[PDB]
RNA sequence: AAUUGAAGAGUUUGAUCAUGGCUCAGAUUGAACGCUGGCGGCAGGCCUAACACAUGCAAGUCGAACGGUAACAGGAAGAAGCUUGCUUCUUUGCUGACGAGUGGCGGACGGGUGAGUAAUGUCUGGGAAACUGCCUGAUGGAGGGGGAUAACUACUGGAAACGGUAGCUAAUACCGCAUAACGUCGCAAGACCAAAGAGGGGGACCUUCGGGCCUCUUGCCAUCGGAUGUGCCCAGAUGGGAUUAGCUAGUAGGUGGGGUAACGGCUCACCUAGGCGACGAUCCCUAGCUGGUCUGAGAGGAUGACCAGCCACACUGGAACUGAGACACGGUCCAGACUCCUACGGGAGGCAGCAGUGGGGAAUAUUGCACAAUGGGCGCAAGCCUGAUGCAGCCAUGCCGCGUGUAUGAAGAAGGCCUUCGGGUUGUAAAGUACUUUCAGCGGGGAGGAAGGGAGUAAAGUUAAUACCUUUGCUCAUUGACGUUACCCGCAGAAGAAGCACCGGCUAACUCCGUGCCAGCAGCCGCGGUAAUACGGAGGGUGCAAGCGUUAAUCGGAAUUACUGGG
RNA sequence: GGAAGAUCGUCGUCUCCGGUGAGGCGGCUGGACUUCAAAUCCAGUUGGGGCCGCCAGCGGUCCCGGGCAGGUUCGACUCCUGUGAUCUUCCGCCA
């Protein structure tokens, strides 16, 4: 229940302050000093009934109202003060209109000054004010009418303050916490006070402060002048923090937050609503919560727009925000961040109807989840980042029917068959290539369908291929099971003539390559996928035997061990006369095949297969 | 810790089998191995002395796997111990525990002993162990623990240990695959090939 | 067995060899910055401002010293409600216990800083003219009295701080008396000096019925020792500067007095005029010293963080007493400055202790836990106290260990890079096949640190006493902050894990593209002027690796201050 | 944060400028340009984005532009009232 008191200056705000409770919100010195609201003061109201109500103080000047912006965060209930004498006032209706954008959720009116005038000028403040309260659509609220010197509306405001709800959110977020004010007690750390607009801390937690980018440790807490062990998000948190970083380094406007950021992006989509319509392009001031920002709007459809800062600025979705003129004073329209980095070449016809389906279609984090994995990944950190997704959250994605989950991204099982036939077709086209081939290898393919997608989903959908048996393999060769190895012509051409003459006798490559005119490397396809045929070998590259004459030279090796006893080379030369290079050769093609081995000055022959088995 | 990398290229760098990795062949060869060891090294470069001798050291800490620095501090024990400096660092050298699972015979690469100690699989004088870097004892026991049993790869290896002759001054009974070492190489027992004097004057500067 | 141990290069010129510096390759660090980062063990973690400090903690403890009951709980008489033996409340130190007060001891230890200090120090090796509480050994004493007072009570001051007036009381408090030599003085003879009791049990035996009595325990006094610590002295050793060569008067001795626990110009009076010194006095500048640490082959050189000892210091300048022990880090008093409160009269405080803040800076930790262990203060003891310590948290800051996978695998793919366009290359690399689950995660099992001590026990000793007390065994239970410990067993899947520098030569490792003495590189000699093996990028390779690189400082190379070891 | 200020052409700087902006200088590019540096003159220094079609953070096309706007005025880079950012200085910096 912190309730910020708003109007214009000297409505008696403080005064107000000091009716409830006799104490103040003023704490900067100048403020004592020159007895005003030169910047936002707080003051807490702690209590034996145990909730501290929090009083928040805030200039009416237009000028200094950049740092109201700053403190209308946060805020559960809000009381508008409207003066008896001064009446309702064109700046009173501007803090309306500021808080009916931030979407505060209720508000009371007050009015103050009326003993000091006559009750005539009462009832006119009271029309005004009856008048005014209908304008932005807020309904019940409790008027007040009292003199703070009388004391006569006391007792239905205590009741008041009570009265209103708190406004609970979701105990899974990733904590994120505002900068406001930097001062450091002498005592044990920092302390860093902040609102907290999401997610749960406490003063064990260490906490990401982003810039220095480095983690800090919590020393300790306070709730809201309630110590306590630990600090709910919607209040203003004293934070109490270890960590090397110090204050000089701080600056207002540095996030504090539980994960390491996605960069700044001065690109964001965000929701129009407005009091009287915009214009394209044009600066202005954003304002969010605990944030002062300037930057140029501009127009995309209607009432979407994406506003570019020049000064990068890190921001999360759904954080509702104010956009007030660049020189101040007019108040013109709220805005909602939907998409924190919008693609380039975002305006083509097809795709803004889908925009449409991702954001209208889906209010729902999750229904905005299945919409974002069906356009392509989603890196859970950053879609989570904007969703602030705890692990419970995460377990969402899980539940969700038919998506292939790597370590990051989902894919939808029926989409990600499509995205696969399409790389199938693709494959299919090599395959045509070379339709004798079983097919193309799986690294060269990866290359060739979508090199820019993620490993981990892109080898994933090959095993979900794999689990659906579309893709057998043999020798590492993953290949559809459908493929005859009919024979691709490309090969065929010349294996047809040079086949029968290749293979009734052996011939060299050279010796009548140039014959048949072919390139010694273009040979060095045709000739080695005949070897893949298994009919013609090669006991070297460029020169190429059939298996019959392969398969003599075997049986006269064979006689080795039984006329010897044994392994010499010797009886290659001692029977048929085939001559030493040759002969060494073909040792080198059983040893490269493993089919003999080598020890000292003979071979060992312990596994192979083409011995005669007796 | 381990090098994590393809392996007979560091070996062919310098064109010898360094036995880093064998399986089913003893060597490859096969791979082009004297040849291209770099995009330049079709061409062989002359090598100066300190680059010979470094070289050299390179090739041997490889075939060995250890880190340079307490390869550093194998080189400074071993100068402070007495005798010849050479010698006995090569002997200790050989006493790290993954080269005798090699040579025992039950591994496929000394890389590999480092995966099977490191996965508790020995058993020493009845403790399990996992440094291999670990210098066995004279007329010390060591024995692999019998749920370690059952792998069929270091009997295996063991039929190529056969072949590889295997050294003389370790004892490795081999019908239980728990062999005694016995003590240190004397520099007469081995190699006749490397020189390892190389190394101790390239850290005499 | 106590060692085992020493390498060069580049650069002067047209070229040579010398002389000679300058530069590099090595090692090391209380480091830093940047890049990078998976885990674990062991270490270390303001060298800047002896600058300024909030808040909390770090020094209390004994009723077994005394008077008491402030608080808590029993018990006691009584209230006597009612739930008629449940509860009601007054009084009750009488018991357990204890606030505050008096008294005993601690607070002079423990920890921090290195400002001052060039000698009043520290180290080595000696010496006589000393003291030493509590511990311990021997030795004897320990009897008999008085007068006060804090606390407390009433009165009263001052904003507070802190008192003040009057009155009452005990003590192992104080002051007497007696007492005494192996004590001190005295050649001697003689003279003179000390005090405290308390607690525990207990038969007989005295009981003003408080107590007395026996016995035991522990305390007190006295004397000589022992150990220990401390003081004092001796000679040497322990920085730089001679563009500092003259220096000193209570300073050099003498007598007597004074003074110290003790020698002594330590001090005073008086006499003498000496006294220091080129083997460097005086003066100036700098500095904590040593064991030791780095470096070196060695000799040397530099250094003296952490650990350990000694000295010096506690905002600044000072001073003195109490005390066995101080001119006293959390004692006192004076003065000053710096901060804080006040009714403005007056007051209060000192983190160079543990945390912490700010400032400074290139820059370095938890306002964490426990006395569980060790150690210490008090206490007979239990226990109380301990930021010493035991630990943990944080950091790749350093050292050490491990992982980021294994084996196989040629259809040696594609892509990239390159090419002579011949093909190489990246590369068994990949994929695949067959394995693996270290550690982390998740789940179990689960040490030693824990010795003692409590209660009781049997027995012994002691004793008038089978008691008490003492000792030895035994039974019971019980003592853990660390700790979800260490350590071990399961689960599942490579699942969670590789970077950084360099590639002209010195110096290991090269091609293309872009650029054109420009932009830029650079420890050194050097490169770049339109095809750069030196710029920038790519590819490839080399070197280190959970680390990697420039800068910071010392030694080494430097035999380039050359005793070893130069002209 | 407050109290005040200056600054943010069109390559940079300046005198400025109430006349359709003008000029000076400097840095570099190209002509003059020297065995090189140097000189003094000339021409120029494409800014920002919007929108569109490609993968081409590029082109095509359009519009605006002296920080961003307005008020003024026949005419605003100018003058004037503000206002944003950066920059400068004092004060403030309380679980
Ligand atoms: N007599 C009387 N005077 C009142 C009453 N209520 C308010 N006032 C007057 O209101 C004046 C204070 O106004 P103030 O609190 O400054 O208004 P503000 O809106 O808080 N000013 P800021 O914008 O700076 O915060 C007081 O001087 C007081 O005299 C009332 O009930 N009776
Ligand atoms: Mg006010």
């Amino acid at each position: 229940m912190i309730i910020a008191t708003a109007g214009h200056v000297d409505h008696g705000k403080t005064t107000l302050l000091q009716a409830i409770t006799g104490v103040n919100a003023d704490r900067l010195p100048e403020e004592k000093k020159r007895g005003m609201t030169i910047d936002l003061g707080y003051a807490y109201w702690p209590q034996p009934d145990g909730r501290v109500p929090g009083f928040i103080d805030v200039p009416g000047h237009e000028k200094f109202l950049s740092n109201m912006l700053a403190g209308v965060g946060g805020i559960d209930h809000a009381l508008l003060v409207v003066a008896c004498d001064d009446g309702v006032m064109a700046q009173t209706r501007e803090h309306l209109a500021i808080l009916q954008l931030t979407g505060n959720p209720m508000l009371t009116v007050a009015l103050t000054k009326a003993d000091r005038v006559d009750e005539a000028r009462v009832d006119e403040v009271e029309r005004q004010v009856k008048e005014v309260l209908r304008e932005y659509g807020f309904a019940e609220a409790k008027l007040f009418i009292t003199a703070a010197t009388e004391g006569r509306g006391m007792d239905a405001l205590r009741e008041h303050l009570l009265q209103l709800p708190e406004r609970e959110h979701a105990s899974q977020h990733s904590f994120r916490l505002a900068i406001d004010r930097a001062f450091t007690v002498k005592g044990a750390g920092l302390v860093v006070t902040g609102t907290a607009l999401s997610g749960e801390v406490k003063v064990g937690d260490s906490l990401w402060l982003t810039g220095v980018n480095k983690p800090m440790r919590v020393r300790a807490l306070h709730a809201q002048n309630q110590p306590t062990e630990t600090a709910n998000a919607g209040q203003r948190i004293a934070l109490n923090i270890a960590g090397d970083a110090e204050k000089e380094q701080i600056n207002r406007g540095d996030w504090l937050l539980a994960d390491v950021p996605p960069e700044p992006f001065t690109r964001v989509i965000v929701e129009l609503q407005t009091h009287t319509p915009l214009t394209q392009w044009q600066p202005l001031h954003i304002h969010h919560a605990a944030s002062h920002v300037t930057g140029r709007v501009s127009l995309l459809e209607d009432n979407l727009a994406e506003l570019v800062f020049d000064t990068p600025l890190w921001l999360a979705d759904n954080d509702r925000l104010v956009l007030r003129d660049i020189s101040a004073r007019n108040t013109l329209a709220g805005a909602r961040v939907v998409m924190l980095n919008p693609p380039r070449r975002g305006k083509r016809k097809p795709e803004y109807l889908q925009w449409l389906a991702s954001l209208a279609r889906a209010q729902s984090d999750a229904d905005a989840l299945s919409v974002h994995l069906e356009r392509g990944a989603v890196n859970l950190a950053d879609f989570a980042w904007a969703r602030q997704l705890n692990g419970e959250g995460m377990r969402e994605l899980l539940q969700q029917p038919g998506y292939i989950q790597a370590g990051y991204s989902l894919l939808n099982a029926p989409v990600a068959a499509r995205w696969q036939r399409k790389i199938l077709d693709t494959l299919a086209t090599y395959h045509e290539q070379h339709r004798d081939e079983p097919g193309p290898g799986r690294e060269r393919l990866r290359r060739m369908a979508l090199p820019m997608e993620d490993e981990a989903l892109v080898l994933l959908l090959i095993e979900k291929m794999r689990e659906s048996g579309d893709i057998h393999s043999h020798h590492g060769w993953l290949h559809l099971p459908d493929h005859k190895a009919g024979f691709s012509e490309e090969q065929q051409a010349i294996w047809q003539k040079a086949e029968p003459l290749f293979g009734d006798e052996p011939w060299w490559v050279r010796d009548l390559a140039k014959e048949t005119g072919t390139d010694e490397q273009a040979m060095r396809l045709t000739l080695r996928q005949a070897a893949q045929q298994g009919i013609i070998t090669a006991i070297v590259k460029d020169r190429y035997y059939r298996n019959d004459r392969i398969v003599e030279f075997a049986n006269m090796i064979r006689d080795l061990d039984q006329e010897c006893g044994s392994t010499c080379a010797a009886d290659f030369r001692d029977r048929l006369g085939v001559g030493r290079k040759l002969a060494i050769q073909i040792l080198e093609y059983f040893d490269r095949i493993g089919f003999t081995r080598r020890r000292g000055n003979d071979h060992l022959l312990r596994d192979a297969l083409l011995f005669p088995e007796k | 810790a381990r090098y994590l990398g393809p392996k007979l290229k560091l070996s062919r760098r310098e064109g010898t089998d360094l036995f880093l990795k064998s399986g089913v062949r003893a060597i490859d060869t096969k791979c082009k191995i004297e040849q291209a060891p770099g995009q330049h090294g079709a061409r062989k470069p002359r090598l100066s002395d300190y680059g010979v001798q470094l070289r050299e050291k390179q090739k041997v800490r490889r075939i060995y796997g250890v880190l340079e620095r307490q390869f550093r501090n194998y080189y400074k024990e071993a100068a402070r111990l007495k005798g010849n400096t050479g010698e006995n660092l090569l002997a200790l050298l050989e006493g790290r525990l993954d080269n005798v699972v090699y040579r025992m015979g039950f591994g496929a690469t000394r890389a590999e002993a480092r995966q099977l100690v490191s996965h508790k699989a020995i058993m020493v004088n009845g403790r399990v162990v996992n440094i291999a870097s670990y210098q066995v004892s004279p007329n010390d026991v060591v024995s692999i623990r019998e749920k370690a049993k059952k792998q069929s790869r270091v009997k295996a290896a063991l039929e190529l240990a056969e072949q590889r002759e295997k050294p003389t001054w370790l004892e490795v009974d081999a019908g239980k695959m728990e062999g005694t070492f016995k003590r240190k190489p004397e520099r007469s027992d081995l190699s006749a090939d490397i020189n390892e004097h190389l190394i101790v004057e390239l850290y005499s500067k």
